[PDB]
């Protein structure tokens, strides 16, 4: 939703992969 | 299911 | 202030400066009387008199 | 009698505003070179006189009348502006900034000095609204 | 109520200066949109329009009562910008000062006017 | 009390801005990204952020965006990455443009956080009312 | 609307901005041979009025109109050019570096003087407030 | 009229074209 | 009178 | 509808 | 008999 | 749960 | 003992001023070629967790450990140090210099910000003291 | 006179010239 | 007119004299001369102690203001009016840096003095409302 | 009694 | 124990050696 | 029961 | 003497002084050559320890002494130096600028504290009195 | 003479002379 709103469910980790 | 709450 | 006095020395300057790249550019041409700037003080200001 | 300090207080609170506002209007056209009727700007500044009528000792400041400073007219040699004298002489303000500038520093203190006055009188009248009881 | 007509006045003054102020900040706050224009309020024809209705009618106890629910003016540019963004910083500054000044000072006489109220109370 | 809502939205778009020219100046000089395409630079998207009807409010980064400019051609047909007339796509970043709006972001965040310290010293003093 | 010393200082504001402004728009084309249509750029000047007033005493800096200089514009030979005359002298802007420069830093100090003068009113303007209650 | 006065109407559009139309 | 104070109202307005 | 902030708004473009 | 406050009569006046 | 905070964590890493 | 906010705010300062000593201690020997046992200086870093107690993850920092970066030491050539290996490579720590300033940075803004905190924190319990007046 | 003590005449008009 | 009173009035009146020499002097530190054509000699507030019917202690007061007897500067100014038969021209024995040292001393001096006064005005003030 | 305060006496100075 | 904490016995002497033996 | 304080004691120095 | 706190905290302050004195003593004196009995100068340091004689193991902090620093005075050859040894070497100060100045720092630092924990203290104290009004 | 008490005999005056002597 809006960037800075509440949810109730956790945010997907985030990784950076240095290749695809 | 996704992101269902 | 200073600051225009500063700024009429620096026009006074870049006159000067051009005066003399228009005589160093006119070195080969015919028939050419070379330019001299003669620069003059404005006005005086008197605050308190003596 | 107390209640002539509000009195007092007050006319020394509004001229210190009005100077305080003099020296502004003089600092914020520093750079000016016309005026509405076409005049340079010239500085000006009030005079403080002591706000007594004839008989009373001691009162507060009062603000007599706004007169030009007595300074030469900076002159600027710009004969390319508009505006312009016979050989190119435009008369600028004679507003000295450092001047302005301590003239605003002093009236703020001025006028906050008779704003604790006034505070201070405001407790007193208070007590002694509640003498015996 | 007769001691709503003594502070209708002051209350008004001071809500008006409230919206004027997030008015303000909204106009700093979007300084850096493209195509924005900075809006504001006539303060005295505002405050003469709030100062100068019907509650529906409740026939039982069931009966729901009636239930409630400014105009801006855009600022004349100074510069004009490139991206259409005519929110200029030293004027708007300048009025934010101001507003925040005013809202005090109206806090102050409402505050003296309700403290005189009571004092004349107490006892 | 809206105030708070509105200069924290201007503050995090600002910021949002701000980490957008940061990322274009770190790859002015990159030549590839995870995959085979270049690096195109970004900019955020500012809109006026109003949630009710009355017209005005905080601003809103609504996208971040990679410019259409043109990519930068350089000729290196070494490099696998060439195309077929051996140039390598090198992206078009605007340093001083990108300097300019880093130092013109932190100005208008210290302005938003100016308006913030003022308005919550007088939402403070607004309790005191008559006590 | 406005407190007095809040209109006069940030009239200053904006006019020391406008000033700058011009500067820096005179900086920028310093070599600009046409402009939106063939014609040269012309240096731009500001000229500051003092608002009359009711007060006429006291009073802020308003700018009337942002004029087009009136000096020889530059001449270059340069025939191949479109924008060449018969005699083939292409007009460059009359724009001076250094007066620019001067301009700017002036301009920059008369806006800090004046954010000088406001920052040392707003404390007064506060503690006046504090006199009631 | 004045720079920093009150309208009821919008300034128009901040163009400015590259080449004459 | 002759001159406003500077906590006065725009006398310009 | 305001657009991108910035560098890439305040340089000279043709209209499109 | 009062007179101008402030800078001007805390400079250093000419002599007459 | 959390790792090392700030200068071994903020940078490309080979997957691992 | 500490409570809520204050234990929070405290453990956040602790953990704070323990990541800026050991960005200070990586930084000073970022140029040192042995320890006291012939080991070169291995990098230190701090490891960040969440206090918990064990069904909140809403607490403070706590640093769990101090680690040792295992990322390879950098290798210098010199054949007549004692401490080079049979290639003549001896070790040199991986400090990135850069890293630590921008660590030291951070370590510090976030130090003062949960100093803040406790401040804004203390002063509104004490004000909380004076409920009902 | 004593600094900061009270006597019946008035102080003389001070003046510092630039040049006697 | 109160004791305290009077020592903290006695010393916020001699550290702004100290405060007014220094600036004085510092604004001295290049002039070369006067208005009878004397070198300007740097001056010095004497402090001394006002407990005149207060045996030992009491306020302070400054005795005198004195010229410094550190001796003038010269420099070689042949065609100045003011130069000697040796051509020496006598410039201001001031200290820049004691003259700052003793700015920031005296300022210091003055707002010690200023909170003493304000502590002992709220001391009585509490004193006048004793046994209720 | 007391002498010059501050820069003056706070300076070493030749026995006299 | 937990660095902060309290504890029932003193920690131990603090000592930097230059070079161990 | 103490020392120095300062950089005279958080120096390394050669045992005694 | 001063209740307990305010003893404590006095002496903090006393002895922060002090150390702060001989830093700027140490740091004002770093180049002298030589003292009144011909002898070097040679940097001094304070001696800090706690003050808890009746039977206490806490009671602030006293300056036992101030002592002499032993580190070799640095030499430097002059020949032509009165005060030059047999070799021709003069002994100068051992002062470590770096070391003093990171003194000063501290020590204003942890005078600050003890300034604002008295300050405190005296609040506390303050409020104290009010008891039950 | 402990520092911060209080002495029946006054302090004696300090010296500080630049030479020897």
């Amino acid at each position: 939703g809006v960037p800075g709103a509440l949810s109730n469910q956790p945010a997907p980790p985030n990784e950076a992969p240095i290749a695809t | 299911a996704g992101p269902r709450s | 202030s200073s600051l225009w006095i500063a700024k009429t020395g620096l026009d006074a300057q870049q006159t000067n400066m051009d005066v003399i790249a228009n005589n160093l550019a006119n070195v080969s041409t015919n028939g050419f009387k070379r330019q001299r700037a003669v620069f003059e003080d404005l006005l005086y200001q008197t605050i308190r008199q003596p | 009698a107390l209640l002539n300090i509000f009195d007092i207080a007050g006319s020394a609170l509004a001229a210190q505003s009005k100077r305080l506002n003099v020296a502004a209007s003089n600092l914020a056209n520093a750079d000016s070179v016309t005026g509405p009727d076409g005049q340079p700007y010239r500085a000006k500044q009030v005079v403080f006189q002591v706000d007594a009528a004839p008989g009373q000792a001691t009162g507060g400041v009062k603000v007599a009348s706004v007169i030009e400073s007595q300074a030469p007219e900076k002159l600027v040699y710009e004969p390319g502006n508009p505006l312009a004298d016979a050989n190119g002489y435009v008369k600028m303000p004679n507003v000295d900034v450092v001047g302005e500038m301590v003239n605003t520093m002093s009236a703020s203190r001025s006028y906050q000095a008779n704003i604790e006055v006034l505070n201070t009188v405001k407790s007193m009248m208070l007590k002694t609204l509640t003498l015996g009881q | 109520d007769r001691l709503d007509a003594a502070l209708r006045f002051q209350q008004e003054a001071l809500n008006l200066r409230a919206q004027r102020q997030e008015i303000l900040a909204a106009n700093i706050a979007n300084a850096d949109t493209p195509g924005y224009q900075a809006r504001d309020i006539d303060f005295a024809s505002e405050l003469k329009k709030v100062m100068v209705g019907v509650a529906l009618t409740l026939t039982s106890s069931h009966h729901i009562p009636a239930q409630a629910v400014v105009d801006l003016l855009y600022r004349v540019p100074d510069q004009p910008s490139l991206d259409g963004n005519t929110v200029d910083m030293d004027r708007e500054r300048t009025q934010f000062a101001d507003n925040s000044l005013k809202y005090q000072m109206g806090l102050t006489v409402l505050g003296s006017q309700l403290k005189g109220m009571m004092n004349v109370l107490q006892g």
